[PDB]
RNA sequence: ACGCCCCGCCGGCGGAUGCCUCGGCCCGGGCGGCGACGAAGAGCGCGGCGGAGCGCGAGACGCGGUGCGGACCCGCCCGCCCCGAGAAGCACCGAUCCUCGAACGCAGCGCGCCCGCGCCGCCGCCUCGGCGCCUGC
RNA sequence: GGCGGGCCUGAGGCGGCGGGGGCGACGGGCGGAACUUAAGCAUAUCAGUACGCCCCGGAGGAGAAACCAACCGGGAUUCCCCGCUAGCGGCGAGCGACGCGGGAGGAGCCCGCCCCGAAGGCGCGCUGUGGGGCCGCGAGGGGGCCCGAGGGCCCCGCCCGAGAGGGUGCAAGCCCCGUACGGCGAGUAGCGCUGCUUGAGCGUGCAGCGCGAAGGGAGGCGCGGCCCUUCCAAGGCUAAAUACGCCCCGGGACCGAUAGCGGACCAAGUAGCGCGAGCGAACGGUGAAAAGGACGCCCUGCGGCCGCUCAAAAGACCUGAACCCGGCCGGCCGCCGGCCCGCCGGCCCCGUCUCGAAACACGGACCGAGGAG
RNA sequence: GCAGAGGCCCCGGGGGCGAAGGCGGCGCGCAGGCCCCGCCGGACCGGCCUCUGGUGCAGAUCUCGGCAGCAGUAGCCGCUACUCCGCGCCCCGGAGGACUGAGGGGGAGACGGGUUCCGCGGCGCCUGCAUCUGGCCGCGGGUGACUCGGGCCUAAGCGGCGG
């Protein structure tokens, strides 16, 4: 059938037009199946391919538009887990009060050997 | 019953659609040797719901 | 019975239910 | 004796793997000894069996030479041309006798272009090993 | 006031020791109850401590200090940054506030408190465990 | 009349199907699911019947999100998180 | 094992042995019943290892 | 003749006894990784021929990307077949993701209001209340 | 009086961020039984258990002494070894810690107060902010004999850092995969009264109420005095050793299809059953290969016969027991004894409690598997 | 005697030149039992020493499965009824005789079931006799609303409500 590699550089309008025809070919194929077929299986996946390429481009352009924005959309946010997304950054967790940090510098960790 | 809700009707429809025997080609493809679908129901003997 | 020293073993508790009050040492060589 | 705890010596786990192997594993489990002449040219002992390979059966039953036209991966057996069961009547479609890849020697390989690359990779790794590590 | 067991009609059947519904006394202070009550009303905040504000014959009022563990100032302040740890989630529900700790006997230490140390339940489990070692 | 005669007036549907568990356990007069617990936010889970807990628990269904996250944790999600912690 | 089922003795007057029976009337919960518990179930508390000086 | 008995001989009916065994069970390790960015669960749908299971979600028995892998795809087909063209298979990654469900316009399958619309908490901000404490006219 | 502001207390809305619900374990908080044991039964025991509810986490809780002790002293916590005894108890049945000693593992600190005060996280805040694993190679076997097919025999070899194992037409190191070898501190403490709890006994921990300190706590017999030894409560944090299911991995003097999970079988928590809560089965195996049955004769057809494929029908399936049954052939028929063998002689129905059972005592149609120190 | 474990079985135990099992027959032992032989069967199996146990069955109103004799026995007695001819079935069609008797064995709805509905093909299953019938089985189809009902309103109730 179609290959995604071919449709990746196609206008969003051209991909939108191609989907319209592939979906009309999915009506005619369904109609001929019921009224009385490798093409049906092929055109179902072709509609899927055009739809993956259309979505990837819009999601990519949208990601880029809100990239470098405070509060980017939730779909474009990192994966993580609820637990990881509520955790404390290892900079926040290793923050020590000024006095405690001073005593770390005052008495630095050392290497020694006992005979 | 002649007055049913769409939700009740839809679950009943699925029960009718799936009350079918194993397709003969599937018996050949899978080499089943166990032709009966044991999930098949009969309105007279079975109580759905 | 006859001349025996009375046992000072307490009766097993929570044997089939409740907290697991029996520990096993098959993890010892590991 | 195996010194890798991660490999299993359980009959059940070994036989579960054999009868539930993924097709890539199943294909390498279906390998045959390359012929002495083919072994010298390709410098590798065994190749996975493929359609169009000419094999000679050394096993006594249904023993002959032929071309594999069908690989039955699910039953781990191959169909050689000429190796067929006696037909009930003369005018009937031939039924192939399934032969185990192990029972045959590969006299000729269907060379292709990927196989040329694959037999070369194997021989490069066999060079590193034969260089005594 | 004192507690009245929720048994229908006042009847707690069974052994006579386990009868008696009015005049029973709560095992947790009313300070602990005050902190458990504000935990349920606001489960998005972590409870730090509470103090007595006022009393009447009918009611006793306690003010509870609760921390938002997801505010920028709190997360980056090293002094209160520990409240943001997940293990301090609804600490009152696990008896970890000062009043809950008193009610669990953890203000006492030494003789008197040696069967209530990891926990009352844990001590009983460590004492009543049967070891069954290999080379017994 | 307690037996067969009394069983001829059975033409009522005491319990319909729950929206959350799909079982024929949702009382239509009481509007509560004998099994799901619905309308309650929590599930009706009782430690007396372990066999009722092995009937509809985590792992009975697809576990789509959980399977995909657990697989990803074995691959590259722990590392993306270490990147986020920095 | 053998105790996962719900079985109760049918009683003393139904012309059946007093062993515990499932809802259908099927023997259950006994050494002599198919699907029943071992009379004395084997257990890991056996001393597997002896001691030598 | 029947019924037994069994002097052998041969049929049934049954499924014991063997032998196996991709399953239990116990014991160690490891892991500890769900969810309002919609979890667990559930209902419907989805295959060329398609009942159940598994899997998917109107992009549906899947689709894209990157690396491997190298001839097949259970049936009938179809698609492949080739120094790459690319079947089985294999990770990893990006998406899609119906209805219900913590379940979120209100209901449970029916009705709004606006150009999306649940609750509670925190921190900001906007709008304004009070014969609260005051102050100027 | 009425109109503006500030402060203080509220009210509605909008933004950003959080909460909710899940998991048969392990863990923390609570509420909380009874059966049972006491040969009865109220205290007690069961049991600080089942179960109900709430809350986390990869562990949790605990934790750096208002500690123990009484020493020629130790020194946060948790965990293991030990003593099980001090004690408790209708001082009955029962119940029951700890310190020392041996180890695992070890790690310490903060705030309030106090001083400066906006130096701060600066819309806030002076009612106080700040600071003091993956990826891979991978050795070495022939001949003869017989089989349906060696992986069998019978000679002769070869590899081994590999003779773990699996597959292959029969028992394979060398047929195949693999295996061995490799890279990338105040409503508080206390006290009075009360309830629950503990081994804690004129009170172990907890709590309601009433009352309420100032130097106070503890030292296992209460009170009053005087010493001594030893510590700082009524605020907060903390790793490690410890536990444990789902799930993945590996092992076993384990089970072998009525066993082992309820569930080994394309579709088991399934089919089925119950208004519901809930209950819940049964069913493994042809062969090496589907080669799954050639042909012909007969029949209205079904089917029958002859065979065929196969080593074998093994024909819907391996073996194929007993009970029971049909055909044919022999016999007049229970057991024990003597004889050639149908006579003669003996012989009540076992198990069981019972003084005593053939009992008109009770269980038992038959068979097979399971079935209890 | 059983089932496993650790060893042995003088060139490394016995086995498709036939293992276990099954059936019949000797022998051997006081006996539990064992051994062989023939036949079926078609891949495993031991003897001895040491070790281990979920280790022996006639019974339990035993469990589960098979299944006998009774026994071709009891039964197949509501709802008045069928008969002739047509290929002829109890089906169909024609002709007779009848029934339910307008509170029908009649035509429709509510509830409940959920495809039973229709048309065609069928008799493997069911149709307690038979079937060429069917509520059965296979294949294909079937339910159309501005006006009917839901939806809407309120009833007894039930929920919600700063708290």
């Amino acid at each position: 059938g179609l290959k995604a590699k071919d449709l990746v550089g196609l206008s969003q309008e051209d991909l939108q037009r191609k989907l319209a025809d592939l979906k009309r070919e999915l009506l005619s194929l369904r109609t001929m199946k019921a009224t009385a077929i490798a093409r049906f299986r092929v055109c179902k996946k072709d509609v899927a391919r055009v739809l993956t390429v259309i979505n990837q481009k819009a999601r990519d352009e949208a990601r880029a538009a809100f990239e470098g924005a405070e509060h980017i959309p939730k779909t474009f946010r990192p994966r993580l887990t609820h637990a990881m997304r509520c955790q404390l950054t290892e900079k926040q967790k290793r923050l020590l009060p000024s006095k405690l940090m001073k005593r770390k510098l005052q008495f630095p960790k050392l290497k020694y050997a006992v005979k | 019953t002649a007055n049913k809700t769409l939700s009740r009707k839809l679950r009943l429809a699925k029960k009718t659609k799936t009350n079918k025997n194993i397709p003969r080609w599937v018996i050949a493809k899978d080499h089943l040797k166990k032709t009966w679908n044991y999930k098949r129901h009969h309105w007279r003997r079975s109580h759905l719901k | 019975g006859r001349n025996v020293a009375f046992s000072n073993m307490r009766r097993y508790k929570c044997t089939n239910k409740g907290p697991n009050l029996i520990k096993n040492w098959f993890n010892q060589p590991a | 004796m195996k010194l890798n705890s991660a490999v299993t010596a359980s009959r059940r786990k070994c036989r579960k793997a054999y009868f539930t192997a993924n097709a890539e594993t199943r294909a390498k489990m279906m390998s045959s000894r390359l012929s002495k002449e083919l072994r010298a040219e390709h410098k590798i002992k065994t190749m996975p069996i493929r359609r169009g390979d000419i094999v000679e059966i050394f096993t006594g039953g249904h023993k002959g030479t032929g071309k594999v036209v069908e690989v039955r991966r699910r039953d781990y057996k191959i169909c050689v041309e000429g190796i067929n069961q006696k037909a009930r009547n003369p005018e009937a479609k031939p039924v192939p006798y399934p032969i185990h890849p192990s029972n045959c020697i590969i006299k000729e390989l269907y060379m292709n272009g990927s196989r040329y690359r694959a037999i070369k990779r194997r021989q490069e790794r066999n060079a590193e090993r034969l260089a005594r590590i | 006031g004192g507690r009245k067991r929720q048994c229908v009609h006042g009847i707690s059947y069974g052994k006579p020791r386990n009868i008696g519904i009015v005049g029973l006394k709560p095992s947790r202070s009313l300070r602990a109850l005050a902190e458990q009550k504000v935990g349920r009303r606001l489960p998005s905040l972590r409870v730090l401590n509470s103090y007595w504000v006022a009393q009447d014959g009918s009611y006793k009022w306690y003010e509870v200090i609760l921390i938002d563990p997801f505010h920028p100032w709190i997360r980056n302040d090293p002094k209160i940054n520990w409240i943001c740890n997940p293990v301090m989630k609804r600490r009152e529900c696990r008896g970890l506030t000062s009043a809950g700790r008193k009610a669990r006997g953890l203000h006492n230490k030494g003789i008197g408190a040696m069967k209530l140390r990891p926990s009352k339940r844990a001590a009983w489990k460590r004492n009543h465990t049967r070891s069954l070692r290999r080379y017994r | 009349s307690k037996g067969t005669a009394s069983f001829g007036k059975r033409h009522t549907r005491i319990h319909g199907s729950c929206r959350r568990c799909g079982k024929h356990s949702f009382h239509l007069q009481k509007h509560e699911c004998a099994s799901c617990g619905y309308p309650s936010a929590k599930m009706r889970r009782y430690n007396w019947s372990y066999k009722s807990l092995r009937r509809r628990t985590q792992g009975t269904g697809s576990m789509s999100h959980m399977r995909k996250v657990y697989r990803a944790y074995n691959s590259g999600t722990l590392k993306a998180n270490a990147r986020k912690y920095l | 094992a053998g105790v996962q089922c719900t079985a109760h003795s049918w009683g003393p007057g139904r012309a059946v042995a007093r062993l515990p029976r499932k809802h259908g009337g099927i023997g259950a919960y006994a050494n002599f019943a198919r699907g029943g518990h071992m009379a004395h179930p084997t257990t890991v508390i056996r001393r597997w290892c002896r001691k030598v000086n």
